[PDB]
RNA sequence: GUUUUUUCACUGACCCGGUGAGGCGGGGGGGCGAGCCGGGCUCUCGCUUCUGGCGCCAAGCGCCCGGCCGGCCGGGCGCGAC
RNA sequence: CCCUCAGCCGAUCGAAAGGGAGUCGGGUUCAGAUCCCCGAAUCCGGAGUGGCGGAGAUGGGCGCCGCGAGGCGUCCAGUGCG
């Protein structure tokens, strides 16, 4: 029902002996046994996560958090990129311009994962035939064979 | 007196046993499934006494209730005999019928006569 | 004597390295619904702008005096209920064959001997549940000219009689050889509590904001200095 | 003083997100750079980026604790982890 | 009892075609058979003071008695081998 590839990232519990796995927006260039880093100090190639006020202006970022904490909301479809414009280091307010065009002030210690997502450009290829639209829109929900409503009665 | 999860669980409280001031009822209810109640009478089919004669097997009536258990335990206590195994079938009057085969001590033949089914 | 297969082994806590040791949590612990609520019901008192008749029972009398007051009310109990039947024994040597002083318990039985100049000395509990029971005796006592002193604890004044909890205690007389006690108590508690009565009318309790926030506006205080 | 009479910001009702509500806000022995002649000071960090390993249920240091016969066996409490 | 220890985190229902250990050959009736009979197996559960073998596991270094086996007291190893 989805564009772009997941992927499974093992990290290890920091208070028990435990090991957690996420489900992460895969960027274009993440491979299996990759290592990637997330949190302030960590570091500015692409896989990793880092607060949006820890960056400079123009770092290209995908699955960017609206509010801090929520776990990331923008630029999350296959081959999207919300980049950086400006920061504000007082009252802590970064701009941000979106997929749309639209310019938005977010919280500037809310989190992405840097480079854009992966399975881009593939609005590209035509789907040609009416069985490969219905065999999309099955994956989706139930909206597919658009009745037009002129033909419809009253 | 360290708390080393983030969680309150609710404290495990004592709960006491009933020591009641009076049973609710008077008399324990005397069981109605005994011996004579769950044998009702031997089938005196020509396939019952076919089965007497060629399998060492009696074929009784039962209880609808009853387990093989409880007939076997039954038979045992009603007729002096010992039981190699029951098989029940449910038939379509809504009554229990019970074929009840003998350990090798014992002879179907010789047992129908006694009871007083030929 | 010094085994050398015993070995040091370091753990080194820091961010990424070790599984964290099994610290105290006491403070980041999601509590149930009632201690939570009992907790910023003590932060609101604390907050909010609490008017005068309500905070003056945050002015409780000392340790010192509280302690030389109920070693002087202890002497003057109601009976137990077991008390009374051994003074119902001691009947019949007259019959078959002139009261103490106590203290005066409950709050209509206190204010009723208020009004009629009949109390010596009002004794109050800080912590009445519903706070409208209790929140005129400060006047009364007062306008009446009542010596009164607020202690801590209405199930400590509770145990003076012989129950669980009791709002006000009033002494309406005592014996001939405790007057001195009671002489000496009426003049260090009419001076601290009758006297300064203009000024704990006009004294606002509460509005004292959370230890963080004052820690941030002393932080923006000293950013332009 | 008790209102009336305008802009900036305050938290405490009320709203949203997160989590197994796990390190929040001050200060402090502690560590790098700021500066006066061992002395006391304003700020910056708080221990892991060369690999498709391993990581829990304590090492070590300090004080006492029942017997048996100042010499004969195993336990609790701190710091470690302000 | 009282001390020490415990995350999955959702009661409960939902399939005679999904998941789901283990029975097959011969004979037998007017009408039933993988069910009865005969003969070969087999899966799960259990055993009260634990029912029998086999495994652990019976080396190595000694010192006397000894014709040598081999015994007798000592002192070390053994949670299986290629």
């Amino acid at each position: 029902g989805r564009g772009a590839p997941l992927a499974k990232v093992v990290f290890r519990d920091p208070y028990r002996f435990k090991k957690r796995t996420e489900l992460f927006i895969a960027a274009e260039g993440i491979h299996t046994g990759q290592f990637v880093y997330c949190g302030k100090k960590a570091q500015l190639n692409i896989g990793n996560v880092l607060p949006v006020g820890t960056m400079p202006e123009g770092t290209i970022v995908c699955c960017l958090e609206e509010k801090p904490g929520d776990r990331g909301k923008l630029a999350r479809a296959s081959g999207n990129y919300a980049t950086v414009i400006s920061h504000n280091p007082e009252t802590k307010k970064t701009r941000v311009k979106l997929p749309s065009g639209s310019k938005k002030v977010i919280s500037s210690a809310n989190r992405a994962v840097v480079g854009v997502v992966a399975g881009g450009g593939r609005i590209d290829k035509p789907i040609l035939k009416a069985g490969r639209a219905y065999h999309k829109y099955k994956a989706k929900r139930n909206c597919w064979p658009r009745v037009r409503g002129v033909a419809m009665n009253p | 007196k360290i708390r080393t999860s983030p969680t309150f669980r609710r404290p495990k409280t004592l709960r006491l046993r009933r020591q009641p001031k009076y049973p609710r009822k008077s008399a324990p209810r005397r069981n109605k499934l005994d011996h004579y109640a769950i044998i009702k009478f031997p089938l005196t089919t020509e396939s019952a006494m076919k089965k007497i004669e060629d399998n060492n097997t009696l074929v009784f009536i039962v209880d609808v209730k009853a387990n093989k258990h409880q007939i076997k335990q039954a038979v045992k206590k009603l007729y002096d005999i010992d039981v190699a195994k029951v098989n029940t079938l449910i038939r379509p009057d809504g009554e229990k019928k019970a074929y009840v085969r003998l350990a090798p001590d014992y002879d179907a033949l010789d047992v129908a006569n006694k009871i007083g089914i030929i | 004597v010094v085994n050398p297969l015993f070995e040091k082994r370091p753990k080194n806590f820091g961010i990424g390295q070790d599984i964290q040791p099994k610290r105290d949590l006491t403070r980041f612990v999601k509590w149930p619904r009632y201690i939570r609520l009992q907790r910023q019901r003590a932060i609101l008192y604390k907050r909010l702008k609490v008017p005068p008749a309500i905070n003056q029972f945050t002015q409780v009398l000392d340790r010192q005096t509280a302690t030389q007051l109920l070693k002087l009310a202890h002497k003057y109990r109601p009976e137990t209920k077991q008390e009374k039947k051994q003074r119902l024994l001691a009947r019949a040597e007259k019959k078959a064959a002139k009261r103490p002083p106590v203290l005066r318990a409950g709050v209509n039985t206190v204010t009723t001997l208020v009004e009629n100049k009949k109390a010596q000395l009002v004794v109050i509990a800080h912590d009445v549940d519903p706070i409208e029971l209790v929140v005129f005796l400060p006047a009364l006592c007062r306008k009446m000219g009542v010596p009164y002193c607020i202690l801590k604890g209405k199930a400590r004044l509770c145990r003076l009689v012989h129950r669980k909890t009791c709002t006000t205690v009033a002494f309406t007389q005592v014996n001939s050889e405790d007057k001195g006690a009671l002489a000496k108590l009426v003049e260090a508690i009419r001076t601290n509590y009758n006297d300064r009565y203009d000024e704990i009318r006009r004294h606002w309790g509460g509005n004292v904001l959370g230890p963080k926030s004052v820690a941030r506006i002393a932080k923006l205080e000293k950013a332009k200095a």
